[PDB]
Parts: structure tokens; C-alpha cells; sequence
């Protein structure tokens, strides 16, 4: 909301400078975004009249003219305003003016003519005129004072941004409340008169809904419906950001804009019959005042007729009630309309009226009465007409109660945690606008006023005392607690894990949950990704079913700028939705990803750059799952976006906790990746909790022995691993693969494997009876399985 | 199409020490609850190993024999007191601190962790109270937990706490007490505005109830299977 | 019962923690030793033959008498411990306190600083199918070295 500064102090002359008038507010609750003078700063601008007009010089069209703004021997200036009457009175600019944009005028010679300044500025003077030549209207004469102080173009204009707990503040009046409060004044308002009724006019009253408690009309008759609105109050809605219409409507937001109770005045001649404050039919059509018709529903509340519809309640007059030219007889609404019937509904076909914002807030109730008797008394001053009656249609049962509230001092100090004095805490209430009762001796029976909604509880009470006393005399404490060793398990850390893939080389990267829906499709043919409702594009538009959908754009971001290596790794929430049927069987599964394009050291001297293979890989993925005590199988993974001859499906306990390999080679080409490595654990799996047990290490030398196998390459090699530690017994305590051979000397389809076999013993020292029994009993099983040949 | 079952090529995942990751564990209860992890040197001298500690000189607390020294006033750390004592000098109340690291006694290198609370107030009764559920979530067990007197020259009341280990035996884990008033005053610790309380416990007795080890000599004899067996 | 404390946000610049150094080094392959602080002269003296060593005044033996100078000192014996036991492969990392008493006149001018040690021998990875085991160059030690200086944001210059 912008409001003027000096109708501000109209209400409350607080007597000091604009900034510590706006550090106020928002020390208040009320952020001033922007204080600005209604127009840019200039100097030298006095006020004159033009005497004689004389045209065609120079051939085009301009006009010489003569204008005495007090000097005793004025000069002339040239022009070329296209106006009617000749001989106006204007403002204008001396020689060493400085009008906006450095524009000092120099005086010079305009082809001979002798020029002093310049006597125009429509829009040089930042006003907002419709045809040219406008620069200030004849209205009247100040007889040669600055211009600044004529039209009080020195004036501030204050933004202010209310917050929606403060509906009392959209107006000057609620504003002027705030600032009589803070400065201890009383905030004189202007006298209101009352309008005596001449004529005895209908009426009509209404019951058929709850969120119209108070309905005030008043007919009319023979308005001037085109009378002229007068320069003060075409300025105040100006400067607070309201457009000028007709006299009607200019009243009515004049009034809006100073009480906060906004009407509406319409056609009694578009009227029939009784007027009915009512709930909307099913799907009723009308048309607003605005070009835009609207289907209405059975929750919205309208004002109608007996047949038609004239308006939506306190939201938006119609077209077909609306005062036009051929307007005579008026009916101006005034009613208070309950917030919880007037929110949301307007924000359904797209409009955010001064009316709508200010009922779907807390409007004051007890200010229809008032409003009825300002516009009325600006109706007749300004248009004129015949006044009727005021129908007051009131359901007094059913306004917005405000009970008495109960606050002691000790709630005040307990939530402040700092006393504040009981006759300040008084004082600040009671000029709020609360009726303040001293019950019993140290408590207080505080009633909220009538024109506030954010009172309900004592802590919004507590609130107001601190607003009031001022936010910076919040004195300063600290929070106690009791020291309590809280339970921990060891555990690999989210930190740890950072550090180890950090050490491996990755960068951490941060990518959108959502991603585009198509690139989803790429990697997972059969997805059934989550769509959101309302995304801000189609790239934005699926929750990633994996970290790849929004990661390989950060990719593709660095190699088309000259990155030829990229490694990142996020973590990390992806979203499990297929095989659902509802929203509630979504799975959000916090998960580590690993994306690698490039080679896998920078490039150096030690040797040429090449991309990794699936070892260097799974190497990298091996130590970030041992980092985390984590035992795991590998087995052959089926996904689609996967070379299924270089992927594995990580396995503990037999059920996957994730996947590595790299992207399939046609992928890479649909999305020039080159050739990429992926990724991705749960964190679940990975940051798991672990329990380390002492075992007695034997104190006399272990044995070790080699086998050579030359096996078909079709058998795994951990099947023949399990396999050797199965029957190697217990004496048997490790093995591991040390070589293989696939060149001359074996025929395709089979490999030749060396494994070494480690024999410890937990007492004494090995025999080489045992040793050569469990090798004979190794190698025989081993031929007897696979049909393999052993060496030593 | 590659045989995915081969063992990757990179790096073996190391190692931390068992001693440290117990250190870790016990500080980590004190370090996200208020307390700050203080060190200091391993080479003392006199005063801040024993005349600041209520201890005033020839008392039978002193023991030449089984602690480590060079001159007559530099020696080897009997504990971590020396970093509580320049904390009590220089700092004002209120602290909160643990204190590990090793020390040396002749018998030789072994780690102990100290640590010291003083504020505006403090009692026996939540001393008891931190050492009892410091004591259950270490060892993640519902212990039960015995306080006997006993004494040092810093502390005032002065206790020991065990634990039912090992077959119904009660096991010495730390030795505790109440901050001496002479300890506080002679660091510029008023000992009338200030109470504080102390505790102090070795991680090799806590490294080996929590591991199951019965040779606290592997600790330092650094055997790499020994130590892989906590990876 | 429980003590109570004022919950006061203590002051906290960023920097390489203990506990992240201790895992940089893990991932490089290092297990964590912790050695006596002292150690053999002899030894001390294999080193560095030009050192002024901190000698104990009733030490445990002869071969824990003298306060390390260099962590190597301590270190070196469980190196051979494991090599003593069938073990061609050990790397070693130790985050404790060295002795430096060189040209010192007095006991109280002895500088005791923490120092970050790391001992290897046998092959930089354990043994596999990729390549036969050989030992690390200087390029290998040199790499693991420059990521540990770089974890921690350091600069450095080496002559
Ligand atoms: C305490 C100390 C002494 C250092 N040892 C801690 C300990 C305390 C109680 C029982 C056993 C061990 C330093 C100054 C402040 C009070
Ligand atoms: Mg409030």
C-alpha cells in the first residue's frame, strides 16, 4: 500500500523528519519498501500567467507568448502546446532551473525570440498527462509561489507492505493509529457530518447469507455522475497508486483509502425491486464491471436483485449495475463483509481488488456506519443529489465477537523474559484501541477494539507490548538445558563419506529433484516417473526416478564448455514410483550417485589421458563401500540405461542396495556423453552402523601355496573363489586372485586363473601332510565341478 | 563384455587405530554436548603436574619411581592435568572441556581421557548422574555401576566407579570426584563463587571391555592384522 | 542428576579436521600406528647421526630411552615387526608428537610439535590380477602426499 506522507499528517503530525517518521514503521511492523518524493527533485520553478499569444514563426507550427510570473520586465519563450483558451496560468521553469535529467534550460535565442526559461513541462515535470502540450492546467492561479509547494510535489510517497495480521493498517486512518500510538499523540480525525434525508426512497434487507452481518444502502437520486473531481482528492489517489475514473468512483476509493470500509454505488434505475445479499446460484453467470464475465459458484456470496445479479459481495461491481453517462439515481452500498466469506474467492478468477484484499483481511465493523456518512457528505459537496434514508439490514448476533482477554504480568515477563512496567503495559494497550480493566491488583482484563482481528490469545497481547516498547529493548539471554550424553552408534558418518569420495576424486554436485520427463524416459523406457502439477517448464517436470536424469545435464553443461573431465557425486534423494497405485506408496530413497566422464587422473606426464574402465570404477566403488564395513556381492545388472556386459547390481544379503557400470554406448551417443561411468547406493547401505570384534591373531608363520586353473570363462570367478573357501576347511583363512590369461597357449573360451591360498594355523605350525590334503582336496573338487586342470 | 565379478583395480581402504576410535567415541558424547577438546604438551615441569594440584611436594602422592622424568622439575605426563590447570588460569568459569592424549608411567604409553567441568554451581549428585549415562551409552549396555570412596589431592568429596564386567567382577574404569577448593584458587578461581568437578579414565581399559582384547600390549606392537580387524 | 549449562554457540573458523585428515590418509591405503614416544638411541642416531637426543633419566630399557626426534624412530621397529611375520606390504600413518632438541642449551627450550608421519613398504595397491606387485617412485609417494596438501588447502614448494 502507498499512501501520501502529508495526508499522513493530516492524521498525525508527528514534527519530525520523513526517515525516523518511516524507521517508526517498520520498527512497527509496517516495512517501508521505498520513500520518494512525489516528484524528482528540481530547482526553480515559480508559477506565471501568459498574457498575449501570437503564431506562425518559423513556418510548422509554434506560437510566441509572453508569461509573467512576477518579474517586472518578463521575456518570452517559444512553444508549441496545442490547448483551447489562451491566456493560462502555469508554473514554469526560470533560466537556472534544473529540471530533471540536467535539463537547465540556457536561456539563449529560439531563432532570434530571446528566451528566460521554459513555460511548459506536461511531462517534463513527471506528470502523468494524456495529450501534449498539457503542462499544468488552468485550474487556478497560486499567483507565482513554487511549484513544489502548490501541487506539494515535495511530498513523500511511503510504501508500506502490511503484512496480512494487519488488516486495521490498509488505510490512513489505521496507519495514523500506528503513528499516534508509537509518539504518544492522539490522532485528530476529520469531523464527519452526517447527511440529513430529504426524500423517503425503498429499501431492502437481506438475511439469506452469514458473511453480510452489516449492510448500509442509501439511495441517491440526480447525482452528477460527471462532475468534476476536484485536484486534492484526484491527488491523494494518485500518489496512493488508485487511478482516476468518474466522481462516483473516485469517492468511494477516496474513502477506501481513509477509513478502510470500502462501497460501491450503482444504477438504482438497473435495480428491480428489492437488492438481495445472497449466496451465488450454482454456476450464475455475470458480468463485472471489467470486460471479463465470470461463472460464479454456490460458495461465493453476490449482491443481487429478484431476477438478475448485480455484484460480487466486496469484491467487484457488475456491468449491468454499474453508474455510466446516462446514470441519475445511485445506491451506495456500505456494508461490512466477514473475511472468512470473502477469501480465496476472489483470487479464483484472477482479481486482487483494494475492495477483495481488505475484506478477505479484518475490516473494521463498526465503520459502514461511518463510511455511509463520508461519502454522502463527499457525494453532495462535490456531485449534489437527492438523499434518502439509510436502510440499516443488521444481524448484530453474528458479528465478529472480541470477549475479553486475561493477561497477567507474569505471562508478559515469562514470554518477554525482560519486565516491562505495568503502567507500560497498560498505556500501550489503551491507545491501541483496547479497553483496559485493572482486575484483582496485578492482572489485567484487556479487550481487543473493534477494528483488530489479531487478537485473540494473551501472547498477541505480549506482542503489542513489545512492539510498542520497541524490538531493539529485547534484552539479551541465553537458552538452559540440562547436559544429557545423548546415544550414538558407531557409524560411517555422512561427513566421512563426503571426505572419501572427496579423496577419490569427485566433485559434489547439487542438481534439481526434478527433471525432464524425457530424458527420464531415455534411461528407463518403462518409468512411470512422479509428474508434478504445475511446473515452471518441461525440462522441471518429473521427480528424478534416479540422480542421472538431473546430474547428466550438469554434465553436459561442462563438456560443451571445453571440460573434457567431470566428475560429480550428489547426494541425494531420488523418488521410487512405479509399481504404485497411489501417492502414498512413493518412495523417497536417500541415495549417493557417481558420475564420471573422462579420464580418470588429470591430464600429467606420467602418460596419456584415457577414460577408465569398469575396474577403475568398481575400485573406487569398492573403497567408498569398505570405507563403511560394507560386505557385498556383485551380480550381472539388467538395467536399461545400462551396458549390460560392464554393469553390476550391488548386493547385500542377496537384495541390491544399489548398481555401478557404465551408461550404455547408445545412450552416450543420444546425449554425446563420450563414455561415462554411473553410480548409485543408498545411504541407508553405505552410512550403516558397524561393531568391531577382536579375534586372536596366531603367533608362528602361515604357508603360502599356488594353484593354477584353466577354466572356461563362462563361470564366474567368485563362484570359484566361494568355492575354494568352502572346502579348504577351516585351516584355509584367505584367498585371492592374483593373474589371468587370455592370449596364446589357450583356446577360445577358456581362461587360465591363478589364485593364491594362504594356510594359517591357530595353534601350532603346519605339517605338510595337512597342506598337500587340503590342496589334493581343493584341486579335486574343483575339477569335479567346472572340469578344470591344476598346477602348482 | 567383461567377467563383472573380477575384483576392481585401486586402493585398499586403511585403517584407524582402535585407540583412537575409542577416543572418538568417548569425546564425541562430551563434544556435541558442550564440551571442547583440549590438548597440551607431553613434557611437563613440576608446578602444573603437582603444585598446582593441591599437592605440596614431598606428599606421598608424588611416586618418583613410576613416572618418567629428566631433570628434577621436567618429567613425562601422569595425566592430562596440565591443560586443565593453564584452562583454570587463563579461562574464567564457566568450562567445559575433555582432555586426551597420552601419558607415561614407568611399568608405559598409554592413553587417558580428563575431563573438567567448573561453573557457578555444580554437585556430587550430577556428577554421578554424567558418569552413569556416559558410561551406559558408551557401552550401550544397562550397566551397574558401583561408586566407592577414595582420594585425591585434588578433589574433595573424591570417588571411583566400576562396572559389573567380565563374570559378576567389578572393574575400575575411572576415578572422579569434586573439584578441590585450593585447586580452583590457586588457578584465580574463586572456590566459593565457582564449584567444579573432575573425572578422568584410561582408553586402553575401555578399548579392551568394549573390544573384547586381553593384551593391551598389541595396542603399540602395531600388528597390521590386528589392526585391519577394526576396518 | 544432570548438570545445566548455558547453550552459547562457541566460535568456529573453518579448517582441515582431525577426524577428515584421518580419513584422506585411510583412502590413500595407510592403517594408523601409534608408537612409544620414545625410542632406541641407536636408532635415533642411524637417522640423524648429527642429533642431540632427549634421553630419559630412568628409562624403561635401552631401546625406549630417548625421546623421538623423528617419528621414524618409533615407527621403524613396527615396520620390521610385521616384516619380521610374513607381511611384504605395510603402510603406516601416525598423527603424533616429535622432540626437537637440536642446538637447545636447556630443557625449556625444547620444541614439541605434532607432526603427521607416513612409513610404506611393499606395493602401492595389494596384490591383484592388474599388474605384478612392484614398489612405489617418488611420483607415487609424491601423488598421495600433494592430495593430502591439497585437502587441507595448502600451497606448497618443494626443493
Ligand atoms: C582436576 C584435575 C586433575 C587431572 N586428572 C583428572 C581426575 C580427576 C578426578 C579423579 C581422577 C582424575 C585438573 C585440575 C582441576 C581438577
Ligand atoms: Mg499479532
Amino acid at each position: 500500500m502507498k499512501i501520501s506522507e502529508n495526508w499522513l499528517r493530516t492524521w498525525v503530525n508527528p514534527a519530525i523528519d520523513s526517515d525516523t517518521l518511516s524507521d517508526q514503521l517498520t520498527m512497527l511492523g509496517l516495512e517501508v519498501d521505498e520513500l520518494a518524493s512525489v516528484a524528482k527533485p528540481f530547482t526553480g520553478v515559480v508559477v506565471g500567467e501568459v498574457l498575449t499569444v501570437e503564431q506562425h514563426p518559423d513556418a510548422d507550427r509554434l506560437r510566441v507568448t509572453t508569461v509573467n510570473i512576477g518579474s517586472g520586465e518578463p521575456l518570452q519563450i517559444v512553444c508549441g502546446a496545442p490547448n483551447v483558451r489562451a491566456g493560462m496560468k502555469a508554473p514554469v521553469a526560470t533560466i537556472g532551473a534544473v529540471l530533471p535529467g540536467d535539463f537547465k534550460i540556457k536561456k539563449g535565442k529560439l531563432r532570434g525570440v530571446e528566451s528566460q526559461g521554459m513555460l511548459c513541462g506536461a511531462s517534463e515535470i513527471d506528470l502523468e498527462d494524456k495529450i501534449d502540450g498539457l503542462l499544468e492546467l488552468p485550474a487556478d492561479a497560486p499567483v507565482g509561489v513554487n511549484i513544489r509547494e502548490y501541487l506539494k510535489l515535495d511530498d513523500n510517497v511511503i510504501d508500506i507492505s502490511i503484512t496480512p495480521n494487519r488488516g486495521d493498517c490498509f488505510s490512513i486512518r489505521g496507519i495514523a493509529r500506528e503513528v499516534a500510538v508509537i509518539n504518544q499523540l492522539q490522532m485528530n480525525e476529520p469531523e464527519i457530518k452526517s447527511v440529513d434525508a430529504t426524500i423517503t426512497d425503498e429499501k431492502k434487507v437481506v438475511i439469506n447469507t452469514d458473511g453480510a452481518p452489516r449492510y448500509l444502502g442509501r439511495v441517491i437520486k440526480n447525482v452528477n455522475v460527471k462532475a468534476a473531481t476536484p485536484e486534492w482528492m484526484e491527488q491523494a489517489l494518485a500518489r496512493s497508486g488508485i487511478r482516476t475514473h468518474s466522481i462516483l468512483v473516485d469517492v468511494t476509493n477516496y474513502v477506501l483509502m481513509e477509513l478502510g470500509q470500502p462501497m460501491h454505488a450503482f444504477d438504482l434505475a438497473k435495480i428491480e425491486g428489492t437488492v438481495h445479499v445472497r449466496q451465488a446460484k450454482p454456476q450464475e453467470k455475470l458480468q463485472l464491471l471489467n470486460d471479463q464475465e465470470v461463472e460464479l459458484q454456490e460458495d461465493v456470496m453476490v449482491i443481487a436483485d429478484d431476477q438478475k445479479a448485480l455484484a460480487i459481495a466486496g469484491i467487484m461491481g457488475g456491468l449491468a449495475s454499474s453508474v455510466t453517462d446516462d446514470t441519475t439515481d445511485i445506491f451506495l452500498e456500505s456494508a461490512f463483509f466477514a473475511p472468512l466469506a470473502i477469501a480465496g474467492r476472489a483470487r479464483r478468477f484472477g482479481l486482487h481488488t483494494d475492495s477483495s484484499q481488505r475484506y478477505e483481511r479484518g475490516v473494521d465493523f463498526e465503520l459502514p456506519v461511518i463510511a455511509m456518512n463520508r461519502a454522502s457528505q463527499l457525494i453532495q459537496e462535490l456531485a449534489g443529489g437527492e438523499f434518502g434514508p439509510i436502510t440499516v439490514a443488521e444481524k448484530s448476533d453474528l458479528l465478529p465477537k472480541r470477549e475479553a482477554i486475561e493477561l497477567k504480568q507474569a505471562q508478559v515477563d515469562q514470554l518477554l523474559g525482560y519486565k516491562v512496567a505495568a503502567e507500560f503495559i497498560t498505556d500501550a494497550l489503551t491507545r491501541l484501541g483496547c479497553e483496559v480493566t485493572v482486575q484483582a491488583n496485578g492482572e489485567w482484563s484487556v479487550v481487543p477494539p473493534s477494528h483488530r482481528y489479531d487478537m485473540a490469545i494473551y501472547q498477541d497481547l505480549i506482542e503489542e507490548v513489545a512492539r510498542i516498547d520497541g524490538y531493539d529493548n529485547i534484552q539479551i539471554s541465553l537458552p538452559s538445558m540440562d547436559v544429557q550424553l545423548a546415544k550414538y552408534q558407531d557409524r560411517f558418518e555422512i561427513a566421512q563419506l563426503r571426505q572419501t569420495v572427496a579423496t577419490l576424486g569427485y566433485q559434489e554436485a547439487i542438481s534439481f529433484s526434478f527433471a525432464d520427463a524425457k530424458l527420464e524416459k531415455q534411461l528407463n523406457p518403462q518409468v512411470s516417473p512422479l509428474m508434478l502439477a504445475n511446473p515452471i517448464s518441461s525440462d522441471l517436470a518429473a521427480m528424478r526416478s534416479t540422480l542421472l536424469s538431473s546430474l547428466i545435464p550438469c554434465v553436459q553443461y561442462n563438456l560443451n564448455r571445453q571440460q573434457s573431465r567431470v566428475r560429480f557425486f550428489e547426494l541425494g534423494l531420488r523418488f521410487d514410483y512405479q509399481n504404485a497405485n497411489s501417492i502414498q506408496d512413493l518412495k523417497q530413497i536417500p541415495t549417493l550417485a557417481l558420475v564420471a566422464v573422462g579420464s580418470r587422473e588429470p591430464e600429467s606426464w606420467h602418460a596419456k589421458p584415457q577414460p577408465m574402465d569398469f575396474f577403475d570404477f568398481k575400485g573406487e566403488v569398492e573403497e567408498i563401500l569398505a570405507a563403511g564395513r560394507v560386505k557385498v556381492e556383485y551380480v550381472r545388472s539388467e538395467r536399461p540405461w545400462l551396458h549390460p556386459g560392464q554393469s553390476a547390481e550391488i548386493l547385500v544379503d542377496g537384495q541390491s542396495i544399489g548398481y555401478l557400470g557404465r551408461l550404455h554406448p547408445s545412450l552416450e551417443n543420444e546425449l554425446d556423453l563420450s563414455t561415462t561411468w554411473v553410480a548409485e547406493l543408498d545411504q541407508a547401505a553405505v552410512l550403516q552402523s558397524y561393531v568391531s570384534n577382536f579375534t586372536e591373531l596366531s603367533r608362528f608363520p602361515s604357508v603360502r601355496r599356488d594353484i593354477a586353473l584353466l577354466i572356461s570363462d563362462n563361470i564366474n570367478v567368485r563362484d570359484i573363489q566361494q568355492l575354494i573357501e568352502k572346502t579348504g576347511g577351516e585351516l584355509l583363512d584367505s584367498t585371492w586372485l592374483f593373474d589371468v590369461y587370455t592370449g596364446q597357449g589357450v583356446e577360445e573360451g577358456k581362461r587360465s586363473l591363478a589364485f593364491a591360498l594362504l594356510w594359517q594355523h591357530p595353534s601350532r605350525t603346519l605339517e605338510d601332510a595337512e597342506i598337500k590334503s587340503g590342496m589334493d582336496n581343493i584341486i579335486q573338487v574343483l575339477e569335479n565341478t567346472y572340469q578344470a586342470t591344476l598346477r602348482a | 563384455t567383461i567377467d563383472i565379478t573380477l575384483p576392481g583395480r585401486g586402493q585398499r581402504i586403511g585403517t584407524v587405530h582402535p585407540v583412537t576410535q575409542v577416543q572418538e567415541r568417548i569425546c564425541q558424547f562430551f563434544t556435541k554436548a558442550g564440551f571442547t577438546v583440549a590438548t597440551g604438551p607431553e613434557v611437563e615441569d613440576d608446578y602444573h603436574n603437582f603444585e598446582a594440584l593441591n599437592i605440596p611436594g614431598h606428599h606421598p602422592a608424588r611416586a618418583m619411581h613410576d613416572t618418567f622424568y629428566f631433570d628434577a622439575n621436567h618429567l613425562l605426563r601422569t595425566h592430562t592435568s596440565g591443560v586443565q590447570i593453564r584452562t583454570m588460569e587463563t579461562s574464567q568459569p564457566p568450562i567445559r572441556i575433555v582432555c586426551p592424549g597420552r601419558v607415561y608411567r614407568c611399568d608405559p604409553m598409554f592413553h587417558q581421557i580428563e575431563g573438567l567441568y567448573v561453573a557457578e554451581n555444580t554437585s556430587f549428585a550430577e556428577l554421578k548422574g554424567l558418569l552413569i549415562n556416559l558410561l551406559n551409552e558408551f557401552f550401550e549396555k544397562d550397566l551397574k555401576v558401583r561408586f566407592r570412596p577414595s582420594y585425591f589431592p585434588f578433589t574433595e568429596p573424591s570417588a571411583e566407579v566400576d562396572i559389573m564386567d567380565e563374570r559378576g567382577r567389578w572393574l575400575e574404569v575411572l576415578g572422579c570426584g569434586m573439584v578441590h577448593p585450593n585447586v580452583l584458587r590457586a588457578a584465580g578461581i574463586d572456590p566459593d563463587k565457582y564449584k567444579g568437578f573432575a573425572f578422568g579414565l584410561g582408553v586402553e581399559r575401555f578399548a579392551m571391555l568394549r573390544y573384547g582384547i586381553n593384551d593391551l600390549r598389541m595396542f603399540y606392537q602395531n600388528d597390521v592384522r590386528f589392526l585391519r580387524q577394526f576396518a
